[PDB]
């Protein structure tokens, strides 16, 4: 029974590593983007097996094999395991998320919103203490003790009927890039510390992400990636 | 037997939307019955159904919930707008406000119009809807190809209009971060069909009003947290 | 009564393949029905059964999925290879790719051949399989002792061939870190039985193709994690 | 309702002999049937029952599993030993080895003897057992008072002998850190009853062998951990 798609696609795998928020911060802005902006990177990540760049959907995958240069570097990701696993033009399943710290004896919470929405900015001031509004909202916020462990299951949250593995259409009449999907994701995830911005610290914190597919289904078989004869 | 302790994977956590209850604190309480209050509410659809009045910025900071039919004539429509809840025109309607607190919607949109003018004046009007295309239609000729209806001035005073629900999905984006097929759904426009009649000694510049309401199949989904900007 | 707390031996742990579920987060959701999509998939065997084309490095970086029958004659087989999924020849077939993601396999292997040449030409071919031994057989005489079959050129154009499943175990190693009895299973070869006929004014050098597919009893086991080398 | 958490007294512990199971890791597995293997084993008693050969240090580093009847005569027994599994004589028997891995034993001990000598020779032998006392008996006269039996040379070649189980308890110490009533159980001895016959031209010095095995009621108890000395 090992060949069953359900029995195959029911295990956790790492996705990406992200830093820990310490302020409201500005969300990344679409491309092309000019210099001088205050948008910060490496704090927000989108839930999607397909390639992405700088927390946004993408078509071509890249890597920084050349370290030297000038400018701002970017994040990238792609589910090597999922893509190599099998062939399916279409796919749908519930996405399960789990997070574990990568620093000694740390405590924090996590925040999420589904597709179509966007990060909530701005901050309040309580008794001379500034706190971003993202602490409270309509959507779940999770809390864990020191050490840390977070787990829950998100339901399907995209308008499209299924998730296209290799799509070839366009999304809009003008300037739309061919083949770039629209909402093939489960939303965005982010982490933050329940402390006022006034007590920000210089040392950076980093955290990994693991995901798991539940109740997977597929359609319209396809091809598999080529491997060299070198 | 002893506690067969099976440790849980991720206990000792706090979750915002945990459905289960918690421990009671001060139980054994009694309350005053409230059956005497009428006008109970069940779902927001009750308020969403009741119509309200839209508005538009004054033609060259005072928005106006009415439009007056001009004496001049042109082939372009007198008033038109895209059907997109993020537009300012809906930015104060009950339907728009409620929709602003959800990820997506589903169903038809209902529009109503009213006339306010003289006694012995008559005329004709044409209502039309145009799905999205390269650009908004301009000429009544081009509009006529699209779906349209005839509203006579004198037959009735409110020729109700409903935009059919058309989209290549099951829902649509309540807000449009970037223009997309699932977000915008073209535009709607009104055209003056023929010159109206000006009777003896009656005032001029009649007045017309428009109202919007959610259709019977209107439905929202995926609640979210509000924008607190209105406090400022 | 009070919690008869029975502490668990190793709770407060995270495990990759824990089968049980977790707490729902945003329940009470509805989805668009997807019954309209045809071509549903159940197991990878569906793709594993469909045949595909192998290839070989060009005879003295261009691999070739075809072989042309030469005019020269020799007692050695014209094309042969070991039956080992790790070999380059299978390194792009669907069966090979799928097998590369498992510890072991089980079942027979199916092979198909096709001819592409002139009209008025005829010939004979011999197919054979040889279990492992000191070294690969070379002469058609030695091969003839092993299992073989006769494929006529003119009777049909694809004399399907299947290698029987033979091994001193229940499975075999999908990949061979070191040569072992359970890993390799000898070789398979094709021999030209007799000189083919060259008719008037027809082109020369006919073309032959080979296809591979998993047998009806083909089965994998013990999934593993992939090699991400293909990204490079 | 909410978890009526009843904390356990001593959870978060690791215990060597916890009987219960744990979480499966890679379930949904299939195995090759093994019914084709014969000679299944159920309990160590199966091996404990099969007899084996003891040995003794060579009479003035070569232990000997045989004894030869001497020509000289004396009233003392020719071969005797205490019935204590810790003695070297049992230090390689299967029964002794198995018993060495338990706290205590229970049941009778079975002994067998075999003769290997000439054709036309005859004789008599006396077998006896002596419970513990001040010191091991020496004279055949003293031994005769204890339990004994007559074994003729010529009637048969193996007059099986079993030591009855006698002790003031339900078990006995497998190993004797210090001499104690429950540990030692006296001794066993063999006496030459009469001079054997030496026929014409036959070889001399016949050979006798002894074998030991656990009785039908033999039983061990209270497993322990082994001594790893044998690695050295």
């Amino acid at each position: 029974n090992h060949t069953n798609v359900k029995f195959l696609f029911d295990r956790s795998r790492l996705l990406n590593v992200i830093k820990v928020l310490e302020k409201d911060a500005v969300f990344p802005r679409p491309f092309p983007t000019q210099e001088g902006a205050q948008q910060d990177d490496g704090y927000f990540c989108l839930l999607t097996p397909r390639p992405t760049v700088a927390s946004r959907p993408a078509t071509r995958f890249g890597l920084y094999a050349n370290p030297s240069g000038s400018g701002v570097l970017a994040n990238t990701s792609l589910d090597f395991n999922f893509y190599s696993l099998a062939c399916f033009t279409y796919f749908r399943s519930d996405l399960e998320v789990t997070v574990v710290s990568l620093e000694p004896d740390l405590e924090f919470a996590v925040g999420w919103f589904p597709s179509g929405s966007e990060y909530q900015a701005s901050s309040f001031v309580y008794d001379q203490l500034h706190v971003p509004f993202h602490f409270t909202g309509r959507t779940p916020r999770a809390f864990a003790s020191k050490g840390g462990k977070v787990s829950f299951v998100l339901p399907w949250n995209s308008v499209s009927s299924v998730l296209p593995v290799r799509w070839g259409g366009a999304s809009k009449l003008s300037s739309a890039t061919r083949g770039l999907p629209a909402h093939a994701d489960w939303g965005t995830i982010y982490a933050f510390v329940p402390r006022p911005n006034e007590k920000k610290s210089t040392a950076v914190k980093h955290v990994a992400v693991y995901i798991r597919y539940k109740n997977a289904r597929a359609w319209c078989p396809s091809m598999l990636p080529f491997r060299s004869y070198k | 037997g002893p506690i067969p302790t099976a440790p849980r994977e991720n206990s000792l956590m706090f979750l915002s939307t945990l459905p289960d209850d918690t421990v009671p604190a001060y139980g054994n309480v009694r309350t005053p019955p409230v059956n005497y209050l009428p006008g109970e509410i069940t779902d927001l659809l009750q308020l969403a159904r009741i119509p309200t009045l839209m508005a538009f910025e004054r033609v060259p900071d005072t928005y106006v919930p009415y439009v007056a039919v001009p004496t001049q004539f042109d082939d372009r429509p007198l008033i038109s707008f895209p059907i997109t809840l993020s537009d300012p025109v809906y930015q104060n309607t009950l339907v728009g406000a409620i929709s602003s607190n959800f990820a997506n919607y589903r169903g038809c949109i209902q529009i109503t119009l009213t006339f306010c003018g003289p006694m012995m004046a008559r005329g004709k009007f044409l209502l039309s809807y145009s799905p999205p295309n390269g650009t908004q239609p301009q000429t009544l000729s081009e509009a006529m190809q699209c779906t349209y209806s005839i509203w006579d001035i004198g037959l009735n005073s409110s020729w109700t209009f409903v935009v059919p629900y058309i989209s290549p999905s099951d829902y649509r984006e309540t807000r449009a971060i970037t223009n997309s097929v699932y977000s915008a759904d073209g535009w709607f426009s009104l055209h003056k069909l023929t010159k109206i009649t000006l009777p003896p000694d009656c005032p001029q510049s009649p007045c017309i009003l428009f109202f919007a309401s959610a259709g019977e199949d209107y439905t929202l989904r995926l609640p979210v947290d509000c924008n607190p900007s209105y406090v400022f």
